[PDB]
């Protein structure tokens, strides 16, 4: 399972 | 001693997805119009594709992006769609300006961050329809029946969205949709 934010995301 | 996997390591997505195309065509098939562009499963590889394609809003009224887990063909007859349905997010004709590029964006991060935790499973992918009349963006999930996963990715993306209590949006079954003119099963 890999879950990422929003902000995290847009940061790259 | 190796080196440290965070310095040099991709961040692996949970699944693999691939971008569709489509683009009208009078003379051919809906399927025939429908090709695939390109598949990724980290973060650096989505924005990679992302930052090199066209907006939605500067696509020709008539194209559609569609992002799917990988296998998972943009179309009803997939099996893992024909039992299925949509959130579906009706644009009117100033949105596109506004909204459109925001919203498709909010929802290409919802699908690939997995936003929907025990429900992803439910996700088969999403589709934004650029059109004269007014655009639509949906999430599609794999069965109409499973009322607790379809109504809890709905509440998820509304709030994603940021859309107030008051827009009411609805789902439909794609064996509704192939087979009736245009109720909604639920709404949220
Ligand atoms: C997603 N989709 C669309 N279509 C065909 O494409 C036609 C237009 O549908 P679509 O692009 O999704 O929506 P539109 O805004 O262009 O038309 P509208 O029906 O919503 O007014 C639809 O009536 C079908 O004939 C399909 C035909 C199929 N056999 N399988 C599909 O998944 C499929």
């Amino acid at each position: 399972k890999k879950r990422y934010s929003r902000e995290f995301l847009l940061g790259f | 001693e190796v080196a440290n996997p965070e310095h040099y390591i991709k961040h692996p997505l949970q699944n693999r997805w691939a971008l569709w195309f489509f683009k009208n065509d009078k003379s051919k098939t809906w399927q025939a119009n429908l090709r695939l562009i390109s598949k990724f499963d980290t973060v650096e590889d989505f924005w990679a594709l992302y930052n090199h394609i066209q907006l939605s809003s500067n696509l020709m009224p008539g194209c559609d992006y569609s992002l799917f887990k990988d296998g998972i063909e943009p179309m009803w007859e997939d099996e893992k769609n024909k039992r299925g349905g949509r959130w579906l997010i009706t644009l009117n004709k100033q949105q596109r300006r506004s909204d459109l590029d925001r919203f498709w964006l909010e929802t290409l991060l919802c699908l690939i961050g997995e936003s929907f935790d025990d429900y992803s499973d439910d996700v088969c992918g999403a589709v934004v329809n650029v059109r004269a009349k007014g655009d639509k963006i949906a999430i599609w999930t794999t069965e109409c029946e499973n009322r607790e996963a379809v109504t809890h990715i709905g509440r998820v993306y509304k709030e994603r969205l940021g859309l107030p209590p008051k827009i009411v949006i609805g789902y439909q079954s794609h064996a509704d949709t192939a087979t009736k003119s245009g109720k909604n099963r639920f709404v949220v």
